[PDB]
């Protein structure tokens, strides 16, 4: 019934009354849905009244429809920026965040003042506000002189009367630090630094976080200042949990500068550290696999910490199903000639489960695990007999896949048992689990006197399969060629064929043409080069590159650290 | 460095919110629950959706999917804690969270939010500290908290020792994770600035997590506990027992299934404790097949039930002495089991509150009270 | 043609739902919760039909309430919206602009005017006239009886 | 009360003038823009006061207020010359607006301390004043650096919007 | 039962409201036991209402039915309506409403033939379109508009359940159309619609009643509206539609029918309002009927423009069929929807995502020859912040196009690389083959090629089909890449040194594949040939992966390692040859 222009109508009337229930009756269908973008000449113009919640509501509706209206958005301008010459130091805070709340490319030079004058204040609140609106600013459309002006208030913001600015004025400075004027981490040195840590010991919950993930951009010339700091920062046993505890730990796993073996300090860190980290696996459910994955970080670059403390990264049977497996990762991560024992009683346990992605990255496990030690690889033998036996076709599949790598880190020494694993190659229709089975009936033909059906049986169609497994597949009958030649002579021509004629996969097209050019020539030289011998791996459970877990530590409390 | 908050029911739909950077946000948040569902089919639950370089921190509550967005590197690990601080602001001004608790606080939430934080980073907030909304100094000042100079009608503390056990009993009965968590419930109604240091002991324990008012650069350089206690409820610290750990209550089962229309069970029920303790109110959880043909329950001591569909079996009983062992049995035709409980003792970590200090500038009368007690938390056993 | 209607407010509480074909009471609340939660799925800042299993359905959201219907792919889709407006007027100048109360209470009216307008999956009456008081005389007839 | 929406070249008294009136005292401003509300009462009648910026690119934004305005003020800067023809257009595409074609017009050359500014007839000719039929208005003398003429506008505005009491 | 419902609107859990009913449902029974002729009327519309809100409902099959027979028409009406909701087709209440409608299909009143016509529809299954088959052919002849109407949809009711029996209405078909009643005559029409079911009736209304119907589409239009003002902008749409709907039906496949209707055609279109839907909605089927029916070139045309007008249209919502509707038409009528692509391209820059979709889709097929050009530049534009669900399809759909047209190379290659450089990570597999294809036959742009994919790839980790295919390129081609004479665009420098450098941390850095890995291991190697000095690095490096995670890597490694090692040469020979 067009009732739309009706509210519009006494949203604008005489007197305050009718209009300020308006104005409520506005922000509530105003979050419900229903876009009122149409009444925001009438409500910025009651906006500069005398009420209270009005007051800050009309502002709230200001930031989030001034977006679309940047030319009628001007009508505040004076309104904030007399607001914030105000009295109680309460407004003029809460006038500046909301103003820079609004991105209108004409609202900057308007701000000028403002925020210039916003600094300067008795009350810490206003300052805290403003450093906030600047870094704020800076994020865009804003440069300019008073801009960057600004900036050196924001940094000298450092030695503060009080905690609250100075927590701000951390957390500020550093977010400006995300533009690059070149002159990133700024300046850093020992007076700004220890005092900070004064604005530090005595901040604020989040506050102090903020120095904390912000301080860790920056190393000590020396292990003076590493050490007194440090240890100003060990104790971290702290309440704010996460951020703080993380940040400490990250920034501080990071200062690992200091003369490598001096008196233990940097041992007894190390250990400071482990107690306070298998507390987060008790926190919020989602902070567990941020901690789990930040441990598959810090650990692997100092792993002495998390040393045996393998027990408490037991999964529990109702975790969370990413928390789970993420544990079990770790605890494959520092699994050795000891805890070997019970990490299999663990996945003995894990695998016996229904969740899907659980049971298989499971037996993922007591595959690499076997790779890991000895003592393993043997009760592993028996883990994977009877496990493939369960007859049940996925699990039988992963189990395989497992077996390709075990073969890779014992290839000539566990084939006694491969007749058994063909019984049930006809689960497996998932392109790794038919690679694998094609990779260990290539790599090792030498006694599979079944490997030229088997092989070219699943060849029904050259392509139509992953890239990989033809890749695989090629390389499977190049080695069945090679030791049984006086039947093979027609696989190696079709095989090659369509792998060097039609490939369209590239590479497919790559090792069909480069393999013809050995046979083309000497197969002499092909056992000099298919068959010759092939490095094991060696406790490799998914290692990442030395320099990037390097890196990945100087930012754990990030999110992009999970990685 | 948060960039987007948002605040959402059930359905997914957007219940509030409020943006505090420059994120797309319109969207995004309305396809977060698309990809909600199906990330769960593939298993890949991750607390953080991906969708258009857009990540999604989300922590569920009652009846509410509370999630929070930045494509900006968001510290992750304060967005999910705030996110709870949060709840615990909100959970405190009205009795729960729920989608008609924000149907009529939708004013005021608002309000908080912009008390909550700013441009992503979190401005220091909590229930209380958030009741002025002297909102202009309390805050300002360094010493935001919890204080500023009161007083009540009667001055009294109450020291509460809550520990939970944490039993972990493999298959063949055998403990790899044997501990028993726990923190300490502060109760305070005092008066003015007042300052109180506590001991324990330094058997005593491993870690130790405490309170915000705990001057750490003076705990772990003197062991000693002293701080400025916030009025009101607050855990003073948490703590962890995993050594000396002795063992707890028992249990013995076993199964027994004879064709496909009798499958019985025999679980027994003993406890480790000291001489004088009486275990109280335990209930046990021993589920039956994924189905039920036909319920048979016998008890021996106490009361038992079972309940369908959830497919479980609760035996529950009035008490337990300081060393027993209670059987029952049950038949039936064609998950492990974790206990629950509650003992009001004292050795659950072998913890004893030391003493409280008193020391403030107006007079000091010091009515220390002090519980012990300890639950459940983690148990489970059924090969 | 419609196969079904149905007037669900935001939450769950049905205020009328008539169907035009032959079906079990079980499918039919299979094809309730199955659409209902789709409907709501989408604001108003999005198209107004939707095709779910072979048959387009057509929603408009008056106040706090829902007025769906399924359609033939081989049907007229935006009249069918406007059909929407029509029965609305059905029951609107009957009770005065109603809203919840109305429908609830007397979803037995609502039904007489609504298949006193559609019949067999179809309009009897077009004209806003030939139905305010094609209904109102039949609805005057038992009131006097 | 009546609604009285304040118009006039920038720079011309607008703000300083409210403030001086609403509270008797000369403030230090700048360009308004977010028009600083203001209700002054005088003789049972309180007027709501609507000083808006007067610079350029923010004028058209003055039919926003336009709304139920039933007094309206064009304040002036009598020394601002090079302006004069720039004030009688923007007063004229004010006064072509309908939902302004009842409310009462209160022209305020202010700045009458300086001795070069055009006195009342040159203001009132500059903007062609005299040639508005059926429209309700008036010129008085102003001088916000002091609060001459001011009052003396609401005596007009009060009365002459009153049709009775 | 007023006064029941306002009783359950007091629980407020999903526990009470289960109690509630629960306690009346019970409540219920007891009051149909003796089967008392009182309350009757209440408890039925109590049941009604628990039974929407899906509960026990089978409690009153019993004393609902009792009331359909009753004679004071509160015990009818209140009875029918409870008939219709809580009824299944079971052939035992079916024979105790089959008679009881019959029976009131010729009461003394004539409302009380209303609730049964209406219950004729809503609860007829089969053995009821069969057995009241006489009983409404003949109401259906009696003029009492009223029934008329309801009878007539009976009828079409008859044929719906029973399609066989649609030819004992013919007795009143050629009339109809010359009714007064409004409704009537649109039952008239769906009547008539639900005729043409049989190849007989149709050639039957084909050259009769067309020409007629032709006058009753336009005497709704061209006025007869204002003596009128019964509806609510416009001519009795409902009527208006069902003609064209009909109209549509009957001249399917002909030439007179069809050409005996243009007229009147092209004055509906081109006469009604834009201002709002309701006027869009007489077009919608007007223009549907101008497509299924055989019609001179002229016309078909119009039925474009008009669409075309409907996407420019202020709301959504009709934009959406717009589109939707076509891409049905694009294959037919290609060359004249082509008036509005300019405007087309432009609806992806819309909010809704079925509108970013459909019109992408459709304009995506409509990129002809002389149009890559224009399109080309927008289709970067667009993809570039495609909403994610799009970025995927735009890639290989905007690939399509160049392969499905394209003029010089360096602009159809120096495009392809574009986009790949944006979305690459979105775009499938087969991608590396397809345009490596592409940048060999063309035997220039070689060099410029891998000069730019090295570029991008400098910095660029994030993506796979886009860096295996660079990669392979710099792999075979890494001659040209060596600051040569590059035409086109002046080459850069490119010591051996950084090329490996960036490779290295390819395969090192994780976040390629193991198939992404692949192309640069072989590539990687043969560079041993492609290159001056830096041939001793390539061997350690190769070596090295010889062992690395990597099944098929560390394979190939050991394979590549193995010629290094000890047949040097043999690769200068088995590797510089490239078919
Ligand atoms: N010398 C003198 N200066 C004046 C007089 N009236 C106003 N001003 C000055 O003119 C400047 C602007 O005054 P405002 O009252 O803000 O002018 P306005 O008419 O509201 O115009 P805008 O500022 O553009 O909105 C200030 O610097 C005043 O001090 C006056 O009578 N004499
Ligand atoms: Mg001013």
């Amino acid at each position: 019934k067009g009732e739309i222009f009706e509210l519009k109508a006494e949203l604008n009337s005489d007197k305050k009354e009718k209009k300020k229930e308006a104005v409520k009756k506005v922000i509530a269908s105003m979050t419900v849905g229903k876009d009122v973008s149409a009444l925001f000449p009438d409500v910025v113009n009651c906006m500069q009244t005398d009420n209270l919640e009005l007051k800050k509501l009309v502002y709230l509706y200001l930031m989030n429809y001034a977006k679309s209206q940047p030319d009628m958005a001007i009508m505040a301008v004076n309104t904030f920026v007399k607001d914030c010459e105000d009295p109680n130091p309460l407004i003029r805070a809460l006038a500046v965040r909301t103003m820079g709340c609004i991105r209108v490319d004409k609202i900057t030079e308007y701000l000028c003042e403002p925020l210039r004058k916003c600094l300067k204040d008795e009350d810490p609140y206003v300052r805290k506000t403003a450093a906030v609106c600047v870094a704020k600013l800076h994020d865009i459309n804003a440069q300019l002189v008073e801009d960057q002006g600004f900036l050196d208030t924001l940094k000298d913001l450092i030695s503060d009367s009080n905690p609250m600015v100075v927590a701000n004025a951390v957390a500020a400075l550093s977010e400006i630090a995300e533009s690059h004027p070149s002159s990133n981490l700024l300046d850093l040195n020992p007076q700004s630094i220890n005092k900070l840590l004064t604005a530090l010991n005595e901040c604020t919950e989040w506050g102090q976080i903020f120095i904390l993930d912000c301080l860790a951009n920056y190393m000590p010339k020396d292990d003076r200042e590493a050490q007194s700091i440090c240890e100003r920062v060990t104790p971290r046993l702290s309440h704010a949990n996460s951020a703080v505890v993380l940040s400490a730990v990250k920034v501080l796993m990071k200062f690992m500068e200091m003369l490598s073996k001096d008196l233990d300090y940097y041992g007894t860190l190390l250990k400071k550290l482990a107690p306070p980290l298998v507390t987060l696996l008790s926190a919020e459910p989602e902070l567990q696999y941020v901690a789990l994955r930040n441990i598959n970080l810090i650990v692997q670059k100092r792993p002495e910490i998390l040393k045996h403390e393998m027990k408490v990264f037991f999964v529990k049977y109702n975790d969370p199903i990413y928390v789970k497996l993420e544990k079990l990762d770790i605890m494959i991560r520092l699994a050795s000639q000891a805890n070997i024992a019970q990490v299999l009683a663990e996945l003995r346990e894990y695998a016996t489960e229904v969740d899907v992605d659980f049971v298989r990255k499971a037996v993922r496990a007591i595959g690499r695990c076997a790779i890991k030690v000895e003592q393993s690889a043997e009760r592993c033998v028996s883990t994977l007999l009877d496990l493939i036996q369960t007859k049940v076709n996925y699990v039988v599949q992963e189990a395989i896949v497992v077996i390709k790598d075990i073969f890779r880190k014992y290839p000539n020494k566990y084939e006694s048992v491969i007749a058994t694993l063909c019984e049930n190659l006809d689960s497996l229709d998932e392109p790794e689990a038919r690679a694998a089975m094609i990779w260990i009936v290539g790599e090792y033909a030498e006694r599979i006197d079944n490997a030229d059906e088997l092989l070219e049986s699943f060849l029904e169609g050259f392509h139509d399969k992953s890239t990989q497994v033809q890749l695989q597949l090629l390389t499977a009958f190049v080695k069945l060629f090679l030791k049984k030649p006086t039947e093979t002579q027609e696989l190696v021509q079709q095989v090659l064929s369509l792998a060097t004629q039609d490939s369209d996969n590239p590479d497919l097209r790559d090792r069909g043409y480069i393999y013809w050019r050995l046979l083309s020539t000497d197969p002499v030289a092909a056992k000099e080069v298919v068959l010759a011998e092939k490095p094991l791996i060696s406790e490799e459970t998914d290692l990442i590159e030395p320099t990037l877990l390097d890196e990945l530590i100087c930012y754990i409390g990030t999110l992009a650290s999970v990685y | 460095s948060a960039s987007a908050v948002y605040v959402l029911d059930l359905k997914g739909k957007v219940l509030i919110c409020r943006n505090y950077r420059g994120d797309v946000d319109m969207s995004e948040v309305e396809h977060f629950m698309p990809i909600l569902m199906e990330k769960e089919e593939e298993g890949m639950l991750s607390p953080i959706l991906a969708h258009g370089g857009v990540r999604f921190m989300w922590i569920k509550h009652n009846n509410l999917y509370l999630v929070a967005t930045s494509k900006k590197n968001a510290c992750v690990s304060l967005v999910f804690s705030f996110l709870y601080k949060v709840v615990q602001v909100f959970s405190e001004y009205f009795k729960e969270l729920e989608e008609e608790s924000i149907r009529d606080n939708f004013v005021i939430i608002y309000e908080l939010l912009d008390e909550l934080m700013d441009f992503g980073y979190p401005q220091t907030t909590d229930s209380k500290i958030l009741q002025e909304y002297r909102p202009p100094a309390t805050v300002t000042n360094a010493v935001s908290w919890r204080s500023e100079g009161i007083k009540y009608r009667k001055n009294e503390v109450f020291l509460d020792v809550i520990e939970a056990v944490n039993l972990l009993v493999s298959a063949n009965g055998n403990v790899l994770r044997s501990e028993i968590v726990g923190s300490i419930k502060m109760r305070v109604f005092l008066s003015g600035m007042p300052e109180l240091r506590l001991g324990l002991n330094d058997v005593e324990l491993e870690d130790v997590k405490f309170h915000q008012c705990v001057r750490l650069s003076r705990f772990e350089n003197d062991r000693t506990i002293s701080f400025i206690p916030p009025d009101g409820e607050f855990e003073l610290m948490s703590y962890r027992l995993n050594t000396h750990v002795k063992p707890l209550i028992w249990i013995e089962s076993v199964i027994e299934k004879h064709s496909h229309s009798r499958i019985e069970y025999m679980v027994k029920a003993k406890s480790q404790f000291k001489r004088r303790s009486t275990a109280n109110n335990v209930e046990i959880h021993i589920p039956v097949p994924n189905d039920a043909d036909s319920p048979k329950f016998k008890t021996t001591v106490g009361s038992v039930k079972w309940v369908p569909e959830n497919s479980e079996i609760v035996w529950s009983v009035k008490s337990f002495p300081g060393g027993k062992e209670y059987l029952m049995r049950a038949h039936f035709g064609l998950p492990p089991i974790s206990v629950k409980f509650e003992i009001p003792y004292f050795t659950t970590s072998g913890i004893q509150v030391r003493y409280l200090k008193i020391i403030e500038k107006s007079g000091y009368q010091a009515l220390p009270w002090v519980r012990y007690i300890t639950q459940n938390g983690d148990y489970q056993l059924r090969t | 043609m419609i196969h079904f209607i149905l007037l669900f407010s935001r939450q769950g509480k049905l205020r009328l739902q008539k169907w035009y074909i032959t079906l079990p009471d079980k499918e039919r609340k299979k094809i309730t919760r199955e659409i209902v939660q789709i409907i709501l799925s989408r604001g108003h800042r999005t198209s107004s039909f939707v095709d779910w299993k072979e048959l387009k359905l057509v929603y408009k959201r008056y106040a706090s309430l829902y007025f769906c219907c399924a359609i033939e792919n081989q049907d007229n889709e935006l009249l069918t919206l406007e059909i929407v407006h029509r029965y609305v007027e059905l029951l609107d100048k009957y009770f005065g602009n109603v809203c919840e109360l109305d429908i609830i209470f007397n979803f037995e009216k609502a039904y007489f005017i609504l298949d006193e307008f559609i019949i067999g999956g179809e309009i009897q009456e077009t004209s806003k006239k030939i139905a305010v008081k094609a209904i109102e005389d039949s609805d005057m007839l038992q009131e006097v009886s | 009360e009546m609604r009285i929406l304040m118009v006039g070249l920038d720079a011309a008294g607008k703000t300083t003038i409210l403030y001086k009136l609403k509270l008797g005292e000369i403030v230090t401003t700048i360009p308004t823009i977010g028009f600083n509300v203001e209700t002054v009462e005088y003789k049972n009648i309180s007027f709501t006061v609507w000083d808006v910026g007067g610079l350029d690119k923010i004028r058209p934004l003055w039919r926003h207020y336009f709304q139920n305005t039933q007094g309206l003020i064009f304040v002036v800067d009598s020394n601002d010359r090079e302006r004069v023809n720039e004030a009688r257009e923007e007063l004229m595409r004010m006064l072509a607006e309908d939902e302004l074609r009842d409310a009462v017009l209160l022209v305020f050359a202010n700045k009458q301390d300086l001795p070069n500014a055009m006195n009342a007839a040159e203001i009132t000719d500059k903007l062609g004043l005299h040639s508005l039929r059926h429209r309700n208005w008036y010129i008085q003398a102003t001088c916000a650096t002091s609060g001459d003429g001011l009052y003396e506008g609401l005596d007009w505005l009060s009365n002459q919007l009153r049709n009775q009491k | 039962l007023r006064e029941l419902i306002r009783t359950i609107r007091t629980a407020r859990t999903q526990a009470e409201e289960r109690e509630m009913i629960q306690k009346e449902c019970a409540a219920i029974r007891s009051s149909f036991r003796e089967e008392d002729n009182t309350y009757r009327c209440r408890n039925v519309a109590k049941l009604l209402y628990m039974h929407m809100l899906g509960y026990p409902a089978h409690f009153g099959q019993l004393e609902c039915l009792k009331l359909i027979a009753s004679q004071k028409f509160t015990d009818k009406r209140i009875g029918y309506l409870g008939a219709m909701l809580l009824l299944d087709e079971r052939q035992d209440v079916h024979l105790l409403m089959t008679n009881c409608i019959k029976n009131d299909l010729n009461h003394s009143t004539q409302f009380v033939q209303g609730l049964a016509l209406c219950t004729l529809g809503c609860m007829g299954s089969s053995e009821m379109c069969r057995d009241l088959a006489g009983e409404v052919e003949k109401l259906l002849k009696t003029s009492n508009s009223y029934l008329r109407k309801k009878a007539a949809l009976c009828a079409v009711h008859v044929i719906r359940k029973v399609p066989e029996l649609m030819e004992m209405f013919l007795p009143a078909t050629k009339n109809l159309l010359n009714e007064k009643n409004h409704g009537v005559l649109h039952t008239s029409v769906v009547l008539l619609t639900e005729m043409c079911e049989r190849s007989p009736d149709m050639l039957a209304h084909f050259r009769k009643l067309v020409p007629q119907l032709v006058r009753i589409l336009k005497n709704l239009i061209m006025s007869g509206y204002s003596p009128e003002h019964d509806v609510s902008g416009i001519s009795d749409p409902f009527l208006q539609v069902r003609i064209l709907r009909l109209l549509r039906i009957l001249g399917r496949n002909d030439d007179d029918s069809s050409e005996a209707m243009n007229d009147i055609l092209a004055q509906v279109a081109t006469n009604t309002e834009t201002s709002k839907n309701v006027g869009n909605a007489i077009l919608y089927e007007t223009v549907l009927t101008i497509m299924d029916i055989k019609s001179e070139s002229g016309l078909r045309v119009l039925a474009i423009n008009i669409l075309g007008r409907f996407l420019l249209n202020n709301d959504k919502n009709i934009r959406y069929v717009a589109l939707t509707s076509l891409l049905k038409t694009v294959q037919t009528d290609h060359n004249a929807v082509q008036r509005h692509r300019s405007t087309i391209v432009d609806c992806l820059k819309d909010l809704d995502v079925s509108i970013k979709r459909r019109a992408m889709e459709l304009s995506f097929a409509l990129v002809n020859g002389n149009n890559i050009r224009g399109m080309m530049k927008e289709l970067l534009y667009f993809l570039d912040s495609c909403e994610p669900e799009f970025k995927a399809d735009c890639a290989s759909g905007i690939f399509l196009a160049a392969e499905k047209y394209a003029p010089s190379k360096r602009w159809h290659i120096d495009t392809i690389m574009r986009v790949l450089t944006t979305a690459g990570s979105y775009v499938r597999d087969d991608a590396v083959p397809n345009l490596i294809q592409l940048i060999t036959n063309s035997v220039e742009m070689h060099a410029y090629t891998v000069q730019r994919l090295y570029k991008a790839i400098l910095g660029d980790y994030s993506q796979q089909p886009l860096v295996q295919v660079a990669a392979w390129c710099i792999g075979e081609y890494g001659d040209l890449l060596v600051s040569g004479q590059c035409e086109e665009e002046e080459p850069i420098q490119v010591t051996e040194d950084e090329v490996l450098d960036i490779l290295e941390s390819v395969l090192i850095s994780n976040m390629s594949t193991s198939v992404t890995r692949g192309y640069a291991l072989t590539a990687i190697m043969k560079l041993s040939t492609r290159f001056t000095c830096t041939v001793n690095r390539i061997k350690k490096v190769v070596s090295i992966y010889g062992s690395s995670i990597d099944v098929e890597l560390q394979q190939r490694a050991v394979e590549y390692n193995a010629l290094f090692k000890k047949y040097d040469h043999m690769r200068s020979a088995l590797l510089e040859r490239m078919p």
